[PDB]
RNA sequence: AGCGGCGAGUACACUGUACUUGCUGCUUCUUAGAGGAACAUUGUGUGUCUAACACAAGGAAGUUUAAGGCAACAACAGGUCUGUGAUGUCCUUA
RNA sequence: UGCAUACUUUUCCUCCGCCGAAAGGCGUAGGUAAUCUUUAUCAAUAUAUAUCGUGAUGGGGAUAGAUUAUUGCAAUUAUUAAUCUUGAACGAGGAAUGCCUAGUAAGCAUGAUUCAUCAGAUUGUGCUGACUACGUCCCUGCCCUUUGUACACA
C-alpha cells in the first residue's frame, strides 16, 4: 500500500521514520492486546471537545489517543495538557456565525496522561516544564516502530 | 425517486446501476468479494 | 421489519439504527448514539433486522436514564421545573411538557411568555 | 565535505544540508519517505530522479523547513535539493558534471534553481483582498 | 517598569502636551523651541511631569487680531518670507472675512511643491484660526525652505 | 547596552560613535546588533464624520532597538557612552558579569 | 413543597435555584435588595386574608423571587405566586 | 455617585474629554481625530 | 526514462492535428510526474500554450467556489479518471484525453455572424466543456465525479453525443452554420 | 464539417465593437483574408470549414 | 536568532542516524543597517525607421519589477459646531 | 455584616499542575518582551483512513425549550459561553446589479481595533492558488477637438 522504489535508504531507527497513522493503529492494537490501559467510565459517553457537536464513533478511540499522545511526547521535548488540547484542535461549526477554531476537551487527555504515568511511559519532570516522556518508554516506543517497519518490508 | 433496497468489473457506482442498492452495501460487497474512492478487477 | 415502531408514532424504516433511533422525539443523535452504547448492540446493523426485546430494552432505557450509569448533566429536561427529578422526556411527552411551560409562562405574564403566545421572537432578536 | 543552500517558495524556506555520507535524505528529524500527502510527494523526489540515485550514494542531505502551509512547503524543499545538490558539485566534484546537472534540471523546468518570487499582496481597504472591494447597491 | 513600546506613545503624548502647553501660553512670540519668566514655565512642566512657518502664522493672527486690511498684511509677510530667502512660499486665508459667506484668499510667491516625500521635508506648514469679529479667521502658511538637494534638478557642471 | 530610539539615521550614527570611542583600547566590543523593528502600527479611520468611502490611513511609529555588548569597568563605559547625545536616543548600560 | 423551601437555609435555597441566580447570590445582593425585602415583610405583616394589601412601587427590575416574597403584590403591579419562585422581577415597560 | 470605573463613560479623551471613538491601543488615549492631527508630534509617520 | 504519474509514459501519445499540437504543448520541458506546477502560465499572452494539458484539465476541475482552490483534491481525482480509462476501456489514457481535446473545440461561433476560433481558445473551451460536464453528472446524483468525468472523456474520445460537452459543441457549430 | 489548415501569416486589426474578433490573414496555400474569436499568433493553424469565403478589412 | 563545535548519554544501524541535559570557529537560513542590481541592456521586428512599442535571449526580475503612500489648480452652498475649551450669533441658566 | 489600622501579592498575555463532560475554576510560573504567553509552530482549508449514500438525508441549525458557568453594581427584552434536546426556510435563486487580470478571484482561517464581557463588522496578516483577457468603445462613466444652444441656480 505505502511501498515504492525510493531513491535512498531509510535508516528505520526511531518513530520519525515509521508513517503515523499506521503506527498509531499498531499501538492501539497492542494496547487492546496487553489490557494495560483502562476505558475509565465518561469515557464511553463523552465528547472529545467543544467543536465535535457528536461522539468518536471508533469503540477503541481512547487507545489511539493515548497512541497519538505518546507520539507527539517523543516529537517534543516537554508537552502539557494545553498544548495536546490545542493540538487535538478542530473547527467548530456554530451554525449560522462562522466557524471559529474549538479547543479539545482536556480532561480526558489529562487522565490519559496520569494512565501512561502510572504505567511508566511518560515523566513530570522538575526541571522545565509539563510531562515528556520517560527513557524506558521511549525506548519501547522506538521498538514498536522498528517491529513495524520490519512487518511492512515482510 | 428511487428507494434502493439493502436486503437480498468491480467499482461501487456501477454496483449501484446494477442490482439497485445503497453504495454502503456496494463497499460491503466489494469487501466480500476481496475477502475512499474504489478500484477493483 | 423494513419499518418499525419503538414508541408513540414512529417510521424507523431502512436507516442505520442510529439514525432511525434519532427519528424519535429524544433525536439526538449523541444522546442516540449514548443509548445504542449502553444497550450493547451493533450500530452498523439496520434498524430492520432488530429484535423486539432489543427494542423493548432500548425504551426502558430511554424511560428514566438517572438511574443507570448515563450521566446528570446530559439529560434533556435538566430540573424539570416541577422541584424534584432530572429526565430526558422522550416523544409527544416532551411536546406536552413544553406547552404546559408555555401555559405556566403565559399565566405568569413573564415577557417571554407573552412574546410566545404573540408569535414573536423571544430570543432578543430584531426581525425588523 | 558540507555545504548549506535555501529554498524559497511564497514563506516556505527550506534550508538543505547537503553532507558527505551514505546517502538518506531526510527533513528535520524524518525521511522524505514521508513529506505528507502521497500525491505530492513527486515534487520532492523530482530533481533526485532527474540526477539519479546513484550520484546521491556519497552525499547525505538534511532539510530544515519553516514557514508556509504544505504545498509550499513541499516546492521549497524541492528548490532546496535543486540549488543543494548543484552548490555541491560546484565546490567539491567537477565542473562538468554540474554544468550536465544543470542543463537537465532547465531541461526539466525552472523552479529548481531559480525562485519562485511571488509573495502575498497586501489587502486593501474597502475592501476584503488586494483588489476585490465591498459592493454598491446605489 | 513600563514597556518600550508605552515608553515611546506616552514620550510622544507628552511631546504633544508640551507643544500646545506652549502654543497657549506664547500668543506674543516667535515660538518653534521644543528643547528642555521662563520660572513659572519650569514650575509648571514640573508640577505636569513628575524662515520658519509657525513663527509667520502667529505674526499673521496678531495683525488678525490687532485690525489691519488683510491683503496688505499678507503682502507685507510674503515679502518678509521673500527676504528671508525662502524659493517659495503660499499663504491661504479662508473664513467669514468682510462678506459673511465664504471666501477663501490664496497668497502664492515662489513655487511650491506640493506631492512627494520632497513637500514632507522641503516645506515647513502651520495653521492658526484667529478669532475675530463674529466667528473665526482660518490662517494656513506654507513655506518652502531653501533646500539638502531637490530630485528634479540634474545640475551638469 | 540597550540603545534604544525612534530615528534610525541618528541611531545608526550613534552606534558608529560608540565603536569608534570602543576601537580606542581596552574594550572587547561585539558588533552593533539592530533588533526587531517592532513597529507601532495605529489603522486610524481619516475623516471625522463618517461622510465620504471610509479611507483609514495605517500610521507606523518604527521603534529601533539597538544592541551592544562590552568586557569593561563602569566608569570606563560610562566615558565612552559621554559622546555629548541629545533627547532623541534613549541610552541603556547594563554593568553586569552574566 | 412550598412551606419546606421557606423553611429551609438560604443556601439550600440558592443550591436548588438555576446557575445565574445562585452566582448573583454568592456574588451578593446590594443594599437595595435587602430594603425591598424588608419592605415585602413589612407588607406580609400589615396584610388581610381577604383581600392583598398595598403595592410597593418599585424602580428596579432586578429581583430574583424567593418564598419571602409570595402571596404579596409589587411595584404597574404584579402579584407574586409560588410558581414563580427563580424567575426575575420585571413585567414592567413595552408596548404591543 | 456610581460605578465610573469600567465602561465607556469610566475614562475619556486625554485631550477633549469625549468618551466616543478612543485609540486605547497603547494607553494613548486620545479620540481618534484628534490622533490624527496630533500624529505628526507623537512620531507616527504614514509610509504605506 | 521521463514520465508522467509514474505510469503513462506520454512517449506513446499521438496528435494528428498539426494546429493542435501547436496551442498545447506535451514536450520535453512540458514533461511532469504530478500536475501541480506553480508555473507563471499567465504572465504573458501566449505562455498558457507552454502549459501541460493535464495541469490544466486539473485548473478546469478546480472551478466552483465551495470546491475553488482545492488543487489536490483535483489531482486526486483526475489520476481517478485516468485510472479508470486505463482499466475499464483498455487505452493509454493521455491519449483518450488528447483525442478528447481534438473532438472538442467548436471551430466556428457566433457573433454581433459567424467567425472561426483560434486553436488555443477551442482547446480551452473543450477543457472547460468537459470538466463543467463532468460537473453537471456529478451534482445531486451519487455516481462520483472521478467516474462521471472519466466517461465523459471516453465519449469525448469517441465522438459521441451522449455527453454533454460534444453536444454543446455540435449546438455551436449548428449555430455557426445558421449565421453564414 | 471538414476542417482545413490555414497556416496565420499576419494578424491584421481587432474587430468587432466590443473587441472580442480579430482580423487574420492565413494561407493553406492560397491568401483568405478571415476573422477569429481567442488568442492568435503568427505561424499558428486556424481549423477552417466554409474556406471560399472572406471578411471585409479594416 | 540560529548553525555548527564538543562533552554527556538513550535507542538502533554499519565496520552513522533519531533524541535530550552541560559547556562555548561560522552568519547559508534568523534579524537589519549600508551598498549593489534593469537601462528596454544585448538580439530581432514594427514605427515619420522620431518619440516609442512587440518578440526573443540573458537574468532574481522586463506591464515606471509588484504594491502602496504623497497629492496641483479650482470648486461642491457635499459632510462634520454629536471630536474638540477651533467658533459666531440666537436660545437655555436652579 | 460595617468601619478603622497594618501589610502584600494580584488589575493584561497565559505556560504549567490539579479539579471540571463541557464551559470554566483553583493553585502557582515566566513575561514590562527576538528571552515568557509562543512561534523548528497559535489556525483552518489541506491530506489519509473509517461511517454515511442521494433520501429536506446524519445536508441545513433557524426558532424554540429547559441548566452550568464567566463577565459585571446589575444579564429579564434571554451579554457571551457551554451541555442536552427542537430539525423551520433552503434542491443553485426572478427583474436587476456588484467585484475582479497573478499569488490576484474564490475558498480557508487567523492577529489586531472596539473590549469589564461579546464578531457574523472593520482592519491587517497569512494558507490552499482557478477561469479568462492581454483588447475594444457596444453599453456605463469621465476626458478631448469640432458643432449647436434662448442654459449660466448651467
Ligand atoms: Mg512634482
Ligand atoms: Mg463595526
Ligand atoms: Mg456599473
Ligand atoms: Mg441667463
Ligand atoms: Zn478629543
Amino acid at each position: 500500500r505505502l511501498l515504492e522504489p525510493v531513491p535512498f535508504v531509510k535508516t528505520n531507527n526511531c518513530i520519525k521514520d515509521v508513517d503515523a497513522d499506521l503506527f498509531i493503529r499498531s499501538y492501539a492494537t497492542h494496547l487492546k492486546l496487553h489490557n494495560k490501559i483502562t476505558y475509565p467510565k465518561w469515557c464511553t459517553f463523552v465528547k472529545t471537545g467543544k467543536g465535535r457537536k457528536l461522539a468518536p464513533l471508533n469503540e477503541d478511540w481512547y487507545f489511539i489517543r493515548a497512541s497519538s499522545i505518546l507520539r507527539r511526547l517523543y516529537l517534543h521535548p516537554d508537552i502539557g495538557v494545553g498544548f495536546l488540547r490545542r493540538q487535538f484542535s478542530s473547527k467548530q461549526r456554530r451554525g449560522v456565525a462562522p466557524n471559529h477554531t474549538s479547543l479539545a476537551s482536556g480532561k480526558i487527555l489529562r487522565s490519559i496522561l496520569q494512565q501512561l504515568e502510572n504505567l511508566g511511559y511518560v515523566e513530570q519532570n522538575p526541571k522545565k516544564k509539563g510531562r515528556r516522556l520517560t527513557t524506558k518508554g521511549e525506548n519501547a516506543i522506538n521498538n514498536f516502530a522498528r517491529y513495524i517497519n520490519k512487518k511492512v518490508y515482510n | 425517486k428511487l428507494n434502493h433496497a439493502v436486503f437480498i468489473v468491480i467499482t461501487p457506482s456501477a454496483i449501484a446501476e446494477k442490482y439497485k442498492v445503497n453504495l454502503s452495501v456496494a463497499r460491503a460487497v466489494i469487501n466480500h468479494l476481496a475477502d475512499s474512492q474504489k478500484l477493483y478487477t | 421489519q423494513h419499518i418499525l415502531r419503538i414508541l408513540n408514532t414512529n417510521v424507523d424504516g431502512k436507516e442505520k439504527v442510529i439514525i432511525a433511533l434519532t427519528a424519535i422525539k429524544g433525536i439526538g443523535k449523541r444522546m442516540a448514539t449514548v443509548i445504542c452504547k449502553q444497550a450493547n448492540v451493533d450500530p452498523t446493523k439496520r434498524a430492520g433486522e432488530l429484535t423486539t426485546e432489543e427494542i423493548d430494552n432500548i425504551v426502558h432505557i430511554m424511560s428514566t436514564p438517572t438511574q443507570f450509569k448515563i450521566p446528570d448533566w446530559f439529560l434533556n429536561r435538566r430540573k424539570d421545573l416541577k422541584e424534584g427529578k432530572n429526565i430526558h422526556v422522550i416523544a409527544n411527552q416532551l411536546d406536552s411538557y413544553l406547552r404546559e411551560d408555555l401555559e405556566r409562562m403565559k399565566k405568569i405574564r413573564l415577557h417571554r411568555g407573552l412574546r410566545h403566545h404573540w408569535g414573536l421572537r423571544v430570543r432578543g432578536q430584531h426581525t425588523k | 565535505k558540507r555545504v548549506q543552500t535555501f529554498g524559497k517558495k511564497k514563506t516556505a524556506v527550506a534550508v538543505a544540508t547537503v553532507t558527505n555520507g551514505k546517502g538518506l535524505i531526510k527533513l528535520n528529524g524524518k525521511n522524505l519517505d514521508l513529506v505528507e500527502p502521497y500525491i505530492l510527494k513527486t515534487k520532492v523526489y523530482e530533481p533526485l530522479w532527474l540526477i539519479g540515485s546513484g550520484k546521491l550514494k556519497n552525499l547525505d542531505i538534511r532539510i530544515r523547513v519553516k514557514g508556509g502551509g504544505q504545498t509550499s512547503q513541499i516546492y521549497a524543499i524541492r528548490q532546496a535539493i535543486g540549488k543543494g545538490i548543484i552548490s555541491y558539485y560546484q565546490k567539491y566534484v567537477d565542473e562538468s558534471t554540474k554544468k550536465e546537472l544543470k542543463d537537465v534540471l532547465l531541461r526539466y523546468d525552472r523552479s529548481l534553481l531559480v525562485g519562485d518570487t511571488r509573495r502575498c499582496e497586501p489587502k486593501k481597504f474597502g475592501g476584503k483582498g488586494a483588489r476585490a472591494r465591498y459592493q454598491k447597491s446605489y | 517598569p513600563i514597556s518600550k513600546k508605552r515608553k515611546f506613545i506616552n514620550d510622544g503624548v507628552f511631546q504633544a502636551e508640551l507643544n500646545e502647553f506652549l502654543a497657549r501660553i506664547l500668543a506674543e512670540d516667535g515660538y518653534s523651541g521644543v528643547e528642555v519668566r521662563i520660572r513659572e514655565l519650569t514650575s509648571l512642566v514640573q508640577k505636569r511631569f513628575f524662515l520658519c512657518a509657525m513663527a509667520q502664522a502667529e505674526s499673521l493672527r496678531y495683525k488678525l487680531l490687532k485690525g489691519l486690511a488683510v491683503r496688505r498684511a499678507c503682502y507685507g509677510v510674503l515679502r518678509h518670507i521673500m527676504e528671508s530667502g525662502a524659493k517659495g512660499c503660499e499663504v491661504i486665508v479662508s473664513g467669514k472675512l468682510r462678506a459673511q459667506r465664504a471666501k477663501s484668499m490664496k497668497f502664492r510667491d515662489g513655487y511650491l511643491i506640493s506631492t512627494g516625500e520632497p513637500s514632507k521635508r522641503f516645506v515647513n506648514t502651520a495653521t492658526r484660526s484667529a478669532q475675530l469679529k463674529q466667528g473665526v479667521l482660518g490662517i494656513k502658511v506654507k513655506i518652502m525652505l531653501p533646500t539638502s538637494i531637490l530630485p528634479d534638478n540634474i545640475s551638469v557642471l | 547596552i540597550a540603545l534604544t530610539s525612534k530615528n534610525l539615521r541618528a541611531i545608526e550614527k550613534v552606534c558608529s560613535d560608540i565603536m569608534k570611542g570602543a576601537k580606542e583600547k581596552n574594550l572587547n566590543v561585539s558588533g552593533p546588533v539592530r533588533l526587531p523593528v517592532k513597529t507601532l502600527r495605529i489603522t486610524t479611520r481619516k475623516s471625522p464624520c463618517g461622510e465620504g468611502t471610509n479611507t483609514w490611513d495605517r500610521f507606523e511609529l518604527r521603534i529601533y532597538k539597538r544592541l551592544i555588548d562590552l568586557y569593561s569597568q563602569c566608569e570606563v563605559v560610562t566615558q565612552m557612552t559621554s559622546i555629548n547625545i541629545d533627547p532623541v536616543v534613549e541610552v541603556e548600560v547594563i554593568i553586569t558579569d552574566s | 413543597d412550598l412551606d419546606k423551601l421557606l423553611d429551609l437555609s438560604q443556601d439550600e435555597l440558592i443550591k436548588l435555584f438555576k446557575a445565574r441566580q445562585r452566582r448573583k447570590f454568592q456574588r451578593g445582593i446590594s443594599k437595595k435588595a435587602k430594603s425591598l425585602l424588608k419592605k415585602i415583610r413589612k407588607s406580609k405583616k400589615n396584610c388581610e386574608p381577604g383581600e392583598k394589601p398595598n403595592p410597593v412601587p418599585t424602580h428596579l427590575r432586578n429581583m430574583t423571587i424567593i418564598p419571602e416574597m409570595v402571596g404579596s403584590i409589587v411595584a404597574t403591579n404584579v402579584e407574586i405566586k409560588p410558581e414563580m419562585i427563580g424567575y426575575y422581577l420585571g413585567e414592567f415597560s413595552i408596548t404591543y | 455617585v456610581h460605578p465610573k470605573k469600567y465602561g465607556q463613560g469610566s475614562r475619556q479623551c486625554r485631550v477633549c474629554s469625549n468618551k466616543h471613538a478612543i485609540i486605547r491601543k497603547y494607553n494613548i488615549n486620545i479620540c481618534r481625530q484628534c490622533f490624527r492631527e496630533r500624529a505628526d508630534i507623537i512620531g507616527f509617520k504614514k509610509y504605506r | 526514462d521521463i514520465k508522467l504519474f509514474k505510469k503513462w509514459s506520454y512517449e506513446e501519445i499521438n496528435i494528428a492535428d498539426l494546429s493542435l499540437v501547436d496551442c498545447i504543448a506535451v514536450s520535453q520541458k512540458a514533461c511532469v510526474y504530478t500536475p501541480h506546477t506553480a508555473g507563471r502560465y499567465q504572465k504573458k499572452r501566449f505562455r498558457k500554450a507552454l502549459c501541460p494539458i493535464v495541469e490544466r484539465l486539473v485548473n478546469s476541475m478546480m472551478m466552483h467556489g465551495r470546491n475553488n482552490g482545492k488543487k489536490l483534491k483535483a489531482i486526486r481525482i483526475v489520476a481517478y479518471a485516468f485510472e479508470i480509462i486505463h482499466l475499464m476501456t483498455g487505452e493509454n489514457p493521455l491519449q483518450v484525453f488528447v483525442n478528447a481535446v481534438q473532438k472538442g473545440g467548436p471551430r466556428e461561433d457566433s457573433t454581433r455572424q459567424a467567425v472561426d476560433v483560434s486553436p488555443l481558445r477551442r482547446v480551452n473551451q473543450a477543457i472547460y466543456l468537459i470538466c463543467t460536464g463532468a460537473r453537471n453528472a456529478a451534482f445531486r446524483n451519487i455516481k462520483s465525479i472521478s467516474e462521471c468525468l472519466a466517461e465523459e472523456i471516453i465519449n469525448c474520445a469517441n465522438e459521441s453525443s451522449s455527453s454533454y460537452a460534444i453536444k454543446k459543441k455540435d449546438e455551436i457549430e449548428r449555430v455557426a452554420k445558421a449565421n453564414r | 464539417e471538414k476542417s482545413k489548415l490555414a497556416k496565420v501569416e499576419k494578424v491584421l486589426g481587432r474587430t468587432g465593437s466590443r473587441g472580442g474578433v480579430i482580423q487574420v490573414r492565413a494561407q493553406f496555400g492560397r491568401f483568405l483574408i478571415r476573422n477569429v474569436k481567442g488568442p492568435v499568433r503568427e505561424g499558428d493553424i486556424l481549423a477552417l470549414l466554409e474556406t471560399e469565403r472572406e471578411a471585409r478589412r479594416l
